[PDB]
């Protein structure tokens, strides 16, 4: 039985862990034929499918946060998570789907702090093992609009 | 969880269903009795996509969404997995709105078919209530 | 000393002042985006049906941009021809006539003025004088043309046809990878911190794409070249993990080209990159900033998993793009880096003093391009 | 007793309809005698009854979301809302008066995100069938300042 | 130029008036700082000995203060030593006002009566023998009050408060103001427009039925009154909802005047909707941004009974309201729409090229007459 | 019209355009901090290894500091010489050498370009003109100083040296604090809504900090007789404000160690503030030692960058004393807290006053040392500075009118 | 054990104590000789111990309000701190090392609403009489700008 405090006390270590820089710890939130999209309020009200970040594995989840170390040019900064409660929309013995309110902030390595996004994780989870683990993650923001680049996962 | 009797009943009459639109304590402790069994988590697949979920078996494709049920209309606005818990409250909400959707307790088949127009205040004696 | 000084005849030398000096951004307006250019306004796929529109920019001038009855797609000024509100509100819908909330004028979907509230007065009192005629007040239309699907705008009765003013080698690298319908996947906006000229000579610059980005050099010299059509104003740029799917594609292009970025003097770029195909469109917003608006397209023949293949590959572009990312943050360095040398001058001698067609991408022929067509808009030249 | 978790999925519950333009619904969340007002710290200071929002009936609150549908004109936005835990002062199994922090940012159709109101909702609860519901919810707003006009409840 | 008017009517307006700095700087000297008067505050807001609010004339920060005399006094909000705000703080009660910087205390009238370490420390420093307090102090303003209303002006030229407003706007702030008032809230609305769009939306007696959309979508006559100078107006109405109550009032006026809305140029509305009472104060702050501060208002006298009446009425007005709500954003879709058009103009041909009284509200004649003001105060007429 | 028109020769008088002209605030990059000044960096102790670099600012223009393998340090424009890129993206680091991420255009950490990507074409296409060379493309290097530790840099190789441009007094003044090896304890910054020029003023404004001090001892917290005096140096630009106890004369907190501290100067000096033309400051305040960096962001917006410190030989016991005492300094500051207010108090009472003058006439109309500090001199002395650099001096047509006569002598 | 409800509970009384202006009540939420510092990232990564407050005592953070009520000038302003749910990193019955993600919302008396500071509280809590109470709280900013300057503590 997944219960809401289950998926707040997860909610809590996924953001601990994306406003660490521990990324490398990111893709163990997800099972190995995971969802993760990126996206915004008008493409999920159309149903239109692209992420500005798109992974129908863990293994992609991996990459990306390779890509961030070794390849991708930006200029250094942080993120700062403010979660709300998740609302458990659906769910069986075993199953459920949740939404959960979302805002980041973006701290520049030289100072400015903007709401850099904000909106609610769609989600689906399941327990495998022991393990309370997102099937699909799609963060569905608010705004059409990302300033300048977004290098970190939401 | 397995409930005792009378340990549903004051549980059910704390939750204010002693006649709740009409119906009587001993008509819900019966329909838990022949839905559930007493039993929080009891689950009946049924061969139309849709499962009965808890205490009083409310069905996932009007009442509750799990998630796998064509057609889901979620008229008590919550996961099924919510009626599949130790704590009746959300399975009592949940029937508060069924038992009020103008058919009384008939959307209790197990109810219709083994206690209505019974001796249903036996369910409640031999209990503190 | 004008920091906007130009220091000779050719495009070796541009003088930083042009990204900070807002006269000469207010110059742009009235000279580029209101001048003989085609600025990018949507795809016809985006407005079906009679009725539809869409709300956008012209530079920094709102458009309507709707398909009418007779299937045609007409453009109009967003600016009512009362007292100068926004008439359309909405990113887009659809509508049998425009109407403007604060007096309630009405327009047709050419931008017509079709009613004005109280005209006759009210009773026997107020209302407009006899000599006000409705057909002499509207908002600036446009010329619409239609190029592939491509829907663009001008504010110009002399600017060439679409077709005279990409000119043919444009043209037919645009019908390459815009050669059947196309279905919209995705929308997302970048807000840049540059000046909009900095981003579109960024698409520009082939002698940047393999240096800025290690996943272009790391995972890929190439048989490849640089295109610049007569005027200057357009380029094509062209050449041929624990999950590889990321880079897994399919043949679909005749040649072997696996990349073409191709640039279309203001602000629309078409990309293809492998079989990630998208549209962008650049606009300016203040004399720092800029939008870059992507439409993310599939072809709507494509397999499930032709399409899953795109929104894989999807992951190069935009936004947190392996690719695009740095092409984000590049023209704000630059923003940055001139902080103190709005006197002084880039240096973009790479390929000589060249604004032609080159077989390499070791040059920045097609930037020097970008700003021949910018001096001549702008009456700068010399 | 009601307890701050119950009251956290109450809010939870308001946010998410107030944020989904479900606006319908927001008048569910109210007995039909209740209080409503939107106000700030000055006028609550100082005692001043007045608010950009004022209501004292459920049928004030429907009336309010009709014309928001069928009368006024606004550019197209949402809200999100991001709430703390609530404070209870006082209260027993069926009623409580109860203090929460909230934030709201404003999203423009067009992508602009700014804090558009942060404060403190000051509740009284009661319970039908079983339900929380609002008595009384005063939203005292810590600026003085409504940016542009104020369309959705708070 | 994008401020040059096309002629010598106010029928065509030059949308660069809403764009341009130097324009925007020469209203500060010209218009704020010029002859005119500048709602500062209600006399119930500041009743005692010492009661003070700080405010604005257009860009330039005020003290406004009631001295032992019973008179109020203003004066610019900056220390004549460096110039830092003297008063910190939107209200309170004081006996005198003090500069935090340096410790210059100055008078209710704002008069320099102390200067810190004036005669030097130890017998060290201080001013020079020439320094005199009496020739260094922020600039006055003249006060003039008007039925509870206070208003402040820079200039010794300004015509008395009643010539200002003339007498039907005198006869017309009288009606509403005839008994003391209360405040019973502040609200403030920041607009994303330039401050002129605002009070033109004010005086827009033709939008006020079309933008709005509440009392049509759910007969009586009307007329539209300006003054001589065109700087003020009054707009005047007299004779589905689950809860009717929102719009079931009392009788309160001689007149059957439901509706009075009136501005005072620069800035100043009063507004009385059925028994919904308030003040709005108008401030620019940047080219394309102002300030609106309502006042809403009952009478002291008022009964329990009718001040709800007053707080359920007050849905229709502010930030929120089911009449004004449009109003905050109308003043943007205009600021927007002109983006590429500052060198085009503005129509206000509705009810001819009249900056005078009219039946009926179909007009633009308070809108003209508010440019016709301007551009008296800014030196920008041209001849017929 | 002018809102930055100088009422005479005097300093006595400030024009508020000052602080609000956009013109002007230009002309202070390409005069001051382009100019004849010495622009603090960062300290030596910073980027102690070789290849160990920091980014800041001089002005407006963003720059690199950096230590190579002869153990000198060099400064130059944060400028890539192809299109203007940033080349030193991070705060601080370590490299060999710096490479431009947009077209990896290499310098060395003198500014000189190494390397320019495909320089000679590829295959024989493009790249450079056979007139290109790469030693006639770099950025702006900056002249380097280091005093006491502390890291100047100017654009201009006419610049006096950094000990003229100190003079002796300022020099001693430095030596004095810096006199043996520091650690830096912590970093903070605070953005200020004002004009940098009002922030400067505020350090130099000895009648404000002699104010507040003098209602710090209303508390009764110290109980000794201290005397005060302000030095500024030839040129106006420099100041020194000190209060100290003459050792050897005779005669509320519930934490008074907040004010234990410990003798470790071989003088009186309770508090000594010292301001270096354009936006350096070194403070100790009893055993709280820092510095600041002042920096223009726009007009009327500067940063103040903070580098607080101990000395490398503190005790335990010692170093808890500075961080204690921190507790008087920087954004929470009991003495500074409000150092970072007054200067908007300022920039917004004069918004409707750009064409009216400040009144700076304590201690007279002198720039000069004094005895106590009930004085402007120190803030006049900055606008003396400030008008040199700026060529705001009484110049020809003005100069002209008031000396166009003939007195009986 | 102290457990993530117990110190959410504690983290909400203590962000009231502070946003209510409260502020006597501030050093009663720590133990007599407790430790109290206001810093940010890159000071905390380099082992920088200097705070912008900094307190080895109760006595000292009262000392600290003294000072704010009687001796500080600063322009009008009020504190909205938005919480995140805390990560429990070690602890007993009694004792726990503890993180808590925070957002800092300052409204100025004149309306402005920024975000002043974000990050998160590094404790050490300690039960005293049954009571949690902090020996330790490191504000550790996200940010190392403060705009103006810092009057209240975090
Ligand atoms: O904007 C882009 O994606 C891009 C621009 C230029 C090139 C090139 O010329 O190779 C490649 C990619
Ligand atoms: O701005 C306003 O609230 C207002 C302005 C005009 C009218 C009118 O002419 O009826 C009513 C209200
Ligand atoms: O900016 C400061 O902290 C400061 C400036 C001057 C003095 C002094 O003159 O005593 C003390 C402190
Ligand atoms: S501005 Fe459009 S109808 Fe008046
Ligand atoms: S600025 Fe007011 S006393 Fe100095
Ligand atoms: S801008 Fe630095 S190499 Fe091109
Ligand atoms: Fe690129
Ligand atoms: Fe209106």
């Amino acid at each position: 039985m997944i219960n809401e405090i289950q998926i707040a006390a997860f909610n809590a270590a996924y953001a601990k862990t994306v406003d660490s820089d521990a990324m490398e710890q990111w893709p163990t939130f997800f099972t190995k034929d995971c969802h993760y999209r990126v996206t915004n309020v008008d493409n999920h009200a159309e149903g239109l499918a692209a992420g500005i970040v798109w992974a129908d594995s863990q293994d992609m989840l991996t990459d990306r946060i390779s890509a961030l170390r070794e390849a991708n040019i930006y200029e250094r900064h942080r993120y700062r998570h403010i979660l709300g409660l998740p609302s458990i929309q659906s769910g069986d013995a075993t199953q459920a789907s949740a939404s959960t309110p979302f805002m980041v902030l973006r701290i520049m390595h030289t100072g400015e702090t903007e709401v850099f996004a904000s909106g609610e994780y769609l989600d689906k989870f399941t327990t495998i093992d022991g393990k309370l683990r997102l099937q699909e993650r799609i963060a569905v923001c608010d705004s059409t609009v990302t300033d300048t680049l977004m290098a970190l996962p939401l | 969880k397995v409930f005792g009797r009378c340990e549903l009943a004051a549980a059910m009459k704390r939750h204010g269903l002693d006649n709740y639109r009409g119906y009587s304590l001993g008509n819900w402790v019966c329909a838990a009795k022949f839905e559930s069994n007493f039993n929080t988590q009891a689950t009946n697949r049924n061969t139309d996509g849709s499962t009965d979920y808890g205490i009083l078996q409310i069905n996932s494709r009007w009442w509750c969404n799990d998630g796998r049920t064509p057609g889901s209309r979620n008229l008590c606005n919550i996961p099924c997995s919510a009626l599949l818990s130790s704590d009746i409250t959300a399975s009592v909400n949940c029937a508060k709105k069924i038992v009020s959707d103008g058919n009384g307790m008939n959307a209790w088949v197990a109810w219709r078919n083994r206690c209505k127009g019974t001796d249903v205040q036996a369910w409640i004696r031999g209990c503190r209530l | 000393e004008s920091i906007i000084q130009w220091h000779g005849a050719t495009n070796t030398r541009v003088p930083f002042g042009i990204y900070t000096d807002t006269a000469n951004a207010d110059q742009e307006q009235q000279r580029i985006y209101r001048g003989e250019v085609w600025n990018y306004l949507c795809l016809e796929s985006e407005i079906p049906g009679a009725g539809d529109f869409r709300t956008t920019f012209a530079g920094e001038t709102p458009i309507v941009v709707v398909r009418d009855a007779d299937q045609e797609i007409y453009a109009f000024e967003n600016r009512c021809a009362h007292r100068g509100a926004l008439i359309a509100l909405e990113k887009s819908g659809r509508t049998d006539s425009f109407q403007c909330v604060y007096h309630a004028w009405s327009y047709n979907r050419q931008g017509d003025l079709t009613g004005v509230a109280f005209e006759k007065g009210v009773k026997g009192q107020g209302g407009m004088p006899a000599s006000f005629c409705k057909e002499e007040h509207g908002p600036r239309k446009l010329r619409v043309a239609v190029f592939c699907g491509l829907v663009f705008g001008s504010f110009s009765e002399d600017v060439p046809s679409i077709e005279d003013y990409l000119g043919p080698e444009i043209c037919e690298r645009i019908e390459r990878v815009l050669h059947k319908p196309v279905e919209v996947i995705g929308r997302f906006t970048q807000k840049l911190p540059n000046n909009w000229k900095l981003y579109f000579e960024n698409v520009k610059d082939s002698y940047h794409a393999s240096l800025l980005h290690m996943f272009f050099t790391t995972f890929e010299s190439q048989k490849g070249g640089v295109i610049v059509d007569e005027s200057g104003g357009h380029h094509v740029s062209y050449s041929m993990l624990k999950d590889p799917s990321l880079l897994e594609g399919f043949e679909e292009f005749e040649d072997g080209v696996t990349l073409q970025i191709l640039s279309v003097f203001p602000g629309f770029v078409l990309q293809q990159i492998q079989n990630s195909i998208a549209v962008r469109q650049l606009l300016p917003k203040s004399i720092s900033s800029s939008e870059l608006n992507w439409t993310y397209l599939g072809y709507a023949d494509d397999s499930a998993e032709q399409r899953k293949v795109r929104l894989k590959q999807a992951n190069l572009i935009g936004p947190a793009g392996f690719i695009s990312m740095e092409d984000g943050a590049v023209g704000g360095f630059v923003q940055r880096g001139i902080a103190g040398a709005a006197n002084l001058d880039a240096v973009i001698e790479m390929g000589g003093d060249h604004e032609g067609s080159s077989e390499g991408r070791a040059t920045e022929t097609s930037v020097r391009g970008f700003w021949k067509a910018y001096r001549k808009h702008m009456g700068q030249e010399m």
